[PDB]
RNA sequence: CGAUGUCGGCUCGUCGCAUCCUGGGGCUGAAGAAGGUCCCAAGGGUUGGGCUGUUCGCCCAUUAAAGCGGCACGCGAGCUGGGUUCAGAACGUCGUGAGACAGUUCGGUCUCUAUCCGCCACGGGCGCAGGAGGCUUGAGGGGGGCUCUUCCUAGUACGAGAGGACCGGAAGGGACGCACCUCUGGUUUCCCAGCUGUCCCUCCAGGGGCAUAAGCUGGGUAGCCAUGUGCGGAAGGGAUAACCGCUGAAAGCAUCUAAGCGGGAAGCCCGCCCCAAGAUGAGGCCUCCCGGCAGCCGGUAAGGACCCGGGAAGACCACCCGGUGGAUGGGCCGGGGGUGUAAGCGCCGCGAGGCGUUGAGCCGACCGGUCCCAAUCGUCCGAGGUCU
C-alpha cells in the first residue's frame, strides 16, 4: 500500500486542472463563485499572489489587495470548484516563494519591488497563439 | 516526542555536530577504515555516502559542493580520483559499518568501525 | 452490528456541495472473518477479522492451525467485531455507504511520558513575577493533614495517548469499492498507517 | 404544600392523613395543603 | 479573534475612531470575538463633535478581523485591521454609512443594513 | 524545596529487596565460525578478526 | 514553644447542601410572561475586568447563574511574599528619655537530591496444577454528564390591550472533553536563500569557521501543536425523590396506602467511551506440542528469549515490527515539498551589477522502488502434564 498514492487516487476525482500556472508576485483576478442569499453570483478578487503553499491537491494560495485603503488578504483552495477561473493581469517578478513583507509597504514600494517578468510575459505573448 | 524526526543529536549542538561529521568524513577518506562509537558511525553513513555520490557525479559543481564540507583540495582530489571511480558502478551504500567486539575501556563505549565498501 | 478493520492512510479535505469537507482516508477491506464468536461457543456474538495478510514464513504453528481451522490465508492482524455476524466471509467497505454514521476506534499517537500540562491542560505557573522553577508544575496536589493523602485518579504526568481511543458519530463521506478505501469526515485517532477499527455508530 | 413541623387543621375541611409515614393536612383549600417536615 | 482590551476601528461616521472591546455578547464566557460578533466596547477616540464621544459604552459588530476567517467553501479572508460598527441595541448600524470592505457573514447574521451600506462586502 | 530527608533507616531486608533487580545478565556470546571462539553476536571476532565469513579487522 | 510556617494571590482540586442556574414539583394575593415562597434535587456550571496586599466589598460589562461553605480560616518539602512581623528610615502621636504603636509610610535572603505511605505512569518475579500463540468476555473501576439563543408551532392559547404562552419539534451557539493536522496559523538547530564583519581555503571567483548554546534576516516539509478541523454531552430502559395518582379497607363516607398498582427529575443504575481475570473467584474460545532416575532428570515440541535493523512505541524497561525468503533501517532512485533561477559559461554594462543558460541548483523527516550497505553467523530457555 502506497498511502500517498492512495491519497493521489482519491484526490484525482476532484483535481481541477485548467487553471493558469502562476507564481508569487503575479497579480490575478479570481473568478470565484459566491453564494449570496439564495442566488450564487461570481465576484472577482484581484491582487498579488503573496503566497503559494504546495500540498498537491491541497495546494493553496493567497491574494492581497488594498480595498479602500484596507489590505484584504484572501486565500483560495487551488482546486476549489468555486474558483471559476484565474486571470493573470500581471506577471510580477518577485524573488521569494513567500511575499509577506508587502503587508507593510506603500503601494509605490510594492510596484517597485515587484517588476514584470519579461520572460514569462514574453512567453504568454508567445503563447495565446492558436492555429 | 521524537516522532519521525530523523538524525541523531549525538549530544552536541548544531555546529559541533556538523564539524564532527566533516572531520569524521575527512578521516574516513584519509584512511578508508576508522573506529568510532556506533551512533556516530550510523549518523556517518549518509553523510559519507552523499559525498561519495557527488564524487560519482564528478563535475565542477560537485567539486565545490563536496568541497563545501571537506574543505580540502588534495583530499577532494583523492576523492574524485580514486574514490569516485571505484564506486562508479555502485548505487548507494558506499560504506559499511561493523560493530567491534570490545567496548571502550575508558567508558564502556560500544565501538564500531566504518569502512568504504570494497 | 456492522464494522470493519481498517488502516489510517491519511487525511484530506474534499469538495462536496461547495464544502471542503476534511476527511481521513482509511484502507479498510478486504477483511476475511476467521472465527465467529458465537454464544454457544463463546457466550456472545462476534467475528474475528484478518487484516492485513502476513508472510506464511512469519507465522507460528498455533496461528497457522488457527487459519487451517479457518480457511483464510495467514494474515498479520486479527481482531473481533463485537455483535457482528456477517453473512459474507470477507467483510469489505460495501457494508457501509457514504453518509452513514460510524464510530472509529484506534490507538492515539503515543506521546510518551507526557508532562502534566500537555496531559491534562493544567495551567502550570506564571512565567515571571518570581515563579521559582515551577513554570510547568501542577502546584498543590492535595490538602493538609485532612485527609493528608492523595486521592486516586489525581491527574499527573504519564503516558498521554498510545491508547485505544474511539471517536464516535463520524460520517462516511464516501466509500471506495475498487480500492477498499473509505472516506470519513473529521479526524481519526492514531498515526498514518496505524491500524484502526471502523464500526457503526451506537448513536441514534 | 406548606411544609412545617406543627401541621394542624385550619378549617373543618382540613382532613389529616398519615400518608407514607408522614402527616398531611389535606383539604379543599390548596393553601391548606400541608406536609409535616 | 477579538478579545477584551482590543482596539477596533469604527468603520462608519458615528464620530468615534477607535474603541476598546470590553466584553463579547456571545454567551456568558465566550473567549473571543470574530466576524459578525456583537461586542460591547468603549469609545477611546472620537472625532470632535461626533454622534458619540469618548467613554461611550456601545454595542458594536465586528466587521473586519486581522485574524484570518475560514468559510465552508474552504476559502479564507483576512483584513489588515480590526474594524467594528457602532450599532444600537437592535443590531442596527448607528452610524449612517460604513467604510472599507466587510465580511459576508454579516448577511449570515442578519446584518443586511451593514452589508448594503458596506462599500465592498466580501 | 525544603530538603527532603530519609525518615528512617532502611532495613537490611528492604535494601536487599530493592537490590533484587540489579542482577547482571551474562553477556551473550557465540562461537566464532572462523576460529570457534566465543564472542558477542553481530561483531567481528577479535580472535579471528573476521566477520560474515570474511576478513575485516587486521588482527 | 529540642518549631504544627499564620493573611493574600496562583495551581490543583475533593466534598457538603443550608441549591445561585440548569432538572422536577406545591401553593399563590399564579389570567399569560415574568414572579414570590416552599418541597425533591449536588450531574454539570457557576465569566472577564477596575480599586485595594487584601479575603470582603463597591463598581464596569455580561451571564442561566455570576451559591454558601469544609477540607490546618485546603493547599510554601507546589509558587509568590503584596500585607503581617526582624534588623534600616520617616511621619502623627505617647514618653523627660531610651523607645512605643496596630496608626501610617519606603526597603528588606523563602532552604537543588523524596526513605516510607499516598498518587501518576512503566516494568521485573511468581502465580493463574501441562507448556505455548492469539483472540476475547467482563467482576468491578474510571471519564463523561452542561447550558444558552433563534425559529416553527404561534403571535397560537391566555390576555382589554399590553404582552404573551404549554407542550412538541428544528437550527445555531458558548464553555468544556477527546482526537487529529486535510485547511489557517505557529515552531520547524542548518532544509533553502540573502546579507555584514573577520580570518582562512586560493589571487579572482566560488566556499568554510566565527559572530549563540542558528551571526542576522526572508521562508519552510515533516513531526508537535491551537488559535484549525472533526467528534461528544446521547436516545432509550429500569427503579426512583418531591409531587400527582387509580383501586381501597381499616373507618358504611371518604382516604395515593394500610393490601396492590401507575406516573413521575440535569437526580441513581444501565445504556456511551476507556481499564480491567493479581476478578489468587487468576475467567472463556480458538489453534499448536508430545523419553530416562504428585515426584525426578533429559534434551526437547510448540514457543520464547538473548542478539541485531529499527519504529508517530519509548526515560529504561516495555509494546510493535523486521532478520537473506528480508525492503527494517542507512544509501541510491523517483515523486511530494521547500527554497527560489545554482555554479560555469556566454552577452551587455567603466562598475556596482543585469540577461540567458534556468523553475535552475540544493534539498530533514514525507510517499514508494531498488538488496548497494547491514539486521552475519548463532546460543540459550523451554513440554513427558497433581491427584479424587
Ligand atoms: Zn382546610
Ligand atoms: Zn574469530
Amino acid at each position: 500500500m502506497n498511502r500517498g498514492a492512495l491519497i493521489k487516487l482519491v484526490e484525482s476525482r476532484y483535481v481541477r486542472t485548467d487553471l493558469p500556472e502562476f507564481r508569487p508576485g503575479d497579480t490575478v483576478r479570481v473568478s470565484y463563485k459566491v453564494k449570496e442569499g439564495n442566488r450564487t453570483r461570481i465576484q472577482d478578487f484581484e491582487g498579488i499572489v503573496i503566497r503559494i503553499r504546495r500540498n498537491g491537491f491541497n495546494t493553496t494560495f493567497t491574494v492581497r489587495k488594498v480595498s479602500y485603503g484596507v489590505g484584504v488578504e484572501r486565500i483560495f483552495p487551488l482546486h476549489s470548484p468555486l474558483i471559476q477561473k484565474i486571470d493573470i493581469v500581471q506577471r510580477g517578478r518577485a524573488r521569494r516563494a513567500k511575499l509577506y513583507f508587502i503587508r507593510n509597504l506603500s503601494d509605490r514600494e510594492i510596484r517597485r519591488k515587484l517588476r514584470a517578468d519579461r520572460k514569462r510575459i514574453d512567453q504568454d505573448r508567445a503563447a495565446e497563439r492558436a492555429a | 516526542m521524537r516522532h519521525l524526526k530523523s538524525g541523531r543529536k549525538l549530544n552536541r549542538h548544531s555546529s559541533h555536530r556538523l564539524a564532527l561529521y566533516r572531520n569524521q568524513a575527512k578521516s574516513l577518506l584519509t584512511h578508508g577504515r576508522i573506529t568510532t562509537t556506533v551512533p556516530k558511525a550510523k549518523e556517518l553513513r549518509g553523510f559519507v555516502d552523499h559525498l561519495i555520490h557527488l564524487a560519482k557525479r564528478g563535475d565542477l559543481h560537485a567539486r565545490r559542493l563536496v568541497l563545501r564540507d571537506l574543505q580540502d583540495v588534495k583530499l577532494v582530489r583523492k576523492l574524485f580520483d580514486e574514490i569516485a571511480p571505484r564506486y562508479r558502478d555502485r548505487q548507494g551504500g558506499y560504506t559499511r559499518v561493523l560493530k567491534l567486539a570490545e567496548r571502550r575501556r575508558g567508558d564502556g563505549a560500544p565501538l564500531a568501525l566504518v569502512e568504504l565498501v570494497e | 452490528m456492522k464494522g470493519i478493520l481498517g488502516v489510517k492512510v491519511g487525511m484530506t479535505r474534499i469538495f462536496r456541495d461547495d464544502r471542503a469537507v476534511p476527511v481521513t482516508v482509511i484502507l479498510a477491506g478486504p477483511c476475511p472473518v476467521v472465527q465467529r464468536r458465537t454464544p454457544e461457543k463463546d457466550g456472545y456474538t462476534a467475528v474475528q477479522l484478518g487484516f492485513l495478510p502476513q508472510n506464511p514464513k512469519r507465522v507460528n504453528r498455533p496461528l497457522k492451525g488457527h487459519f487451517a481451522k479457518a480457511g483464510v490465508e495467514p494474515v498479520r492482524i486479527l481482531r473481533e467485531i463485537r455483535d457482528f455476524n456477517p453473512e459474507g466471509d470477507t467483510v469489505t467497505v460495501e457494508i457501509f455507504k457514504p453518509g452513514e454514521r460510524v464510530d472509529v476506534t484506534g490507538t492515539s499517537k503515543g506521546r510518551g511520558f507526557a508532562g502534566v500540562m500537555k496531559r491534562w491542560n493544567f495551567a502550570g505557573g506564571p512565567d515571571s513575577h518570581g515563579a521559582h522553577k515551577i513554570h510547568r508544575h501542577p502546584g498543590s496536589i492535595g490538602n493538609r493533614k485532612t485527609p493528608g493523602r492523595v486521592y486516586k485518579g489525581k491527574k499527573m504526568a504519564g503516558h498521554y495517548g498510545a491508547e485505544r481511543v474511539t471517536v464516535m458519530n463520524l460520517e462516511v463521506v464516501d466509500v471506495i469499492p475498487e480500492e477498499n478505501l473509505l472516506l470519513v469526515k473529521g479526524a481519526v485517532p492514531g498515526p498514518n498507517g496505524g491500524l484502526v477499527i471502523v464500526r457503526e455508530t451506537k448513536k441514534a | 404544600m406548606k411544609v412545617r413541623a406543627s401541621v394542624k387543621r385550619i378549617c373543618d375541611k382540613c382532613k389529616v392523613i398519615r400518608r407514607h409515614g408522614r402527616v398531611y393536612v389535606i383539604c379543599e383549600n390548596p393553601k391548606h395543603k400541608q406536609r409535616q417536615g | 479573534m477579538i478579545q477584551p482590551q482590543t482596539y477596533l476601528e469604527v468603520a462608519d461616521n458615528t464620530g468615534a475612531r477607535k474603541i476598546m472591546c470590553i466584553r463579547v455578547l456571545k454567551g456568558s464566557n465566550a473567549k473571543y470575538a470574530t466576524v459578525g460578533d456583537v461586542i460591547v466596547a468603549s469609545v477611546k477616540e472620537a472625532i470632535p463633535r461626533g454622534a458619540v464621544k469618548e467613554g461611550d459604552v456601545v454595542k458594536a459588530v465586528v466587521v473586519r478581523t486581522k485574524k484570518e476567517i475560514k468559510r465552508p467553501d474552504g476559502s479564507a479572508i483576512r483584513f489588515d485591521d480590526n474594524a467594528a460598527v457602532i450599532i444600537n441595541n437592535q443590531l442596527e448600524p448607528r452610524g449612517t454609512r460604513v467604510f472599507g470592505p466587510v465580511a459576508r457573514e454579516l448577511r449570515e447574521k442578519g446584518f443586511m443594513k451593514i452589508v448594503s451600506l458596506a462599500p465592498e462586502v466580501l | 524545596a525544603k530538603h527532603p530527608v530519609p525518615k528512617k533507616k532502611t532495613s537490611k531486608a528492604r535494601r536487599d529487596a530493592r537490590r533484587s533487580h540489579h542482577a547482571l545478565t551474562p553477556p551473550t556470546l557465540v562461537p566464532c565460525p572462523e576460529c570457534k571462539a566465543m564472542k558477542p553476536p553481530h561483531t567481528v571476532c577479535p580472535e579471528c578478526g573476521y566477520y560474515a565469513g570474511r576478513k575485516v579487522l587486521e588482527v
